[PDB]
C-alpha cells in the first residue's frame, strides 16, 4: 500500500 | 517497447472503453488512477506515499490495456496527483527494469 | 542487470562512504534520500506526491553510487518515509522500462 510518485 | 526516463515515462491506458494517461510507476506497489466511475463493488482502502496517507476506493479483477498489453488486477481510484500503473500490473505486462 | 518489480526494486547506494538501500522509482523525476547532513549549499523545496507536499533540501552535483554505476546530481534531502532514486539518476546509470 506504499506509492512513491514524487513530483519536483 | 523499451521506455528510456529523460522524460515521465506517461503512456495510454484504456480502461472501461476509455483511454487514459498513465504514469509507468516502479515506485508504487499499487495502481491508482484519478476519480472515475468503475463497475462491480469496491472496498474503501487507505494508502500512502511521500506527503502521508489518502482514502481510495479499491476495485479487483479489473481488466486495462497498457501499451495494448492486457491486464487484470487491482485499481485503486482515489485523489492521486496522476493515473499511476503501479507494480501489481507492471509484473502483469512483464516489465521490467534493465540498466 | 535485470530488476523484475514482484518486489519493491530496492537496490544499495553509496553516499560519501554511507550506504543505504533506495528504491528505483520511475514515477519520480527527482531523487530524495532520508536524513543525512551532506556538505555545499543547499535551496528549500517543495516535493509532491500521493498525499500531499513534504519540504526538502536541495543539494546540486552529489556523487551516487549505485550498483557499481557512478551517478552524480541532484539529491535531496527531507522527511521521505523510504529513499528514491528517481529518474534524473536512473537516466545516468543506463536505466530503462522494457516490455
Amino acid at each position: 500500500a506504499d506509492i512513491f510518485y514524487l513530483d519536483g | 517497447p523499451q521506455i528510456t526516463l529523460w522524460k515521465r515515462p506517461l503512456v495510454t491506458i484504456r480502461i472501461g472503453g476509455q483511454l487514459k494517461e498513465a504514469l509507468l510507476n516502479t515506485g508504487a506497489d499499487d495502481t491508482v488512477l484519478e476519480e472515475m466511475n468503475l463497475p462491480g463493488k469496491w472496498k474503501p482502502k487507505m494508502i500512502g506515499g511521500i506527503g502521508g496517507f489518502i482514502k481510495v476506493r479499491q476495485y479487483d479483477q479489473i481488466p486495462i490495456e497498457i501499451c495494448g498489453h492486457k491486464a487484470i488486477g487491482t485499481v485503486l481510484v482515489g485523489p492521486t496527483p496522476v493515473n499511476i500503473i503501479g507494480r501489481n500490473l507492471l509484473t502483469q505486462i512483464g516489465c521490467t527494469l534493465n540498466f
